[PDB]
């Protein structure tokens, strides 16, 4: 199934030939890099000393 | 005045349901071939339109 794009739709059409035409098969979907936490500059500082 | 087509609109189900996830979407399996058989149907109407 993953070797190339020919041999996805194969798994999608449960068929070693496959006829004419634009087939579906899977969905690319961007995976993102990595986070992002943003909050305000501390507002205050409890008491403490 | 006449209708002829509508807009041509296909859903991806296995996002659509579990969204950006891996764990939900394992659940997804256990339903069978709904996605598969969902993006069928809104293939079928958007390749008559
Ligand atoms: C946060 O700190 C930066 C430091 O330069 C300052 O420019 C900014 O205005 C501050 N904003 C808030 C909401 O604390």
């Amino acid at each position: 199934c993953a070797l190339d794009p020919l041999s996805e739709t194969k798994c999608t059409l449960k068929s070693f030939t496959v006829e004419k035409g634009i087939y579906q098969t899977s969905n690319f979907r961007v995976q993102p890099t990595e986070s992002i936490v943003r909050f305000p500059n501390i507002t205050n500082l409890c008491p403490f000393g | 005045i006449l209708p002829v087509s509508m807009t041509k609109t296909s859903v991806d189900c296995t996002m659509y349901i579990c969204g950006d996830s891996t764990e939900c979407s394992n659940l997804l399996l256990q339903y069978g071939s709904f996605c598969t058989q969902l993006n069928r149907a809104l293939t079928g109407i958007a390749v008559e339109q």
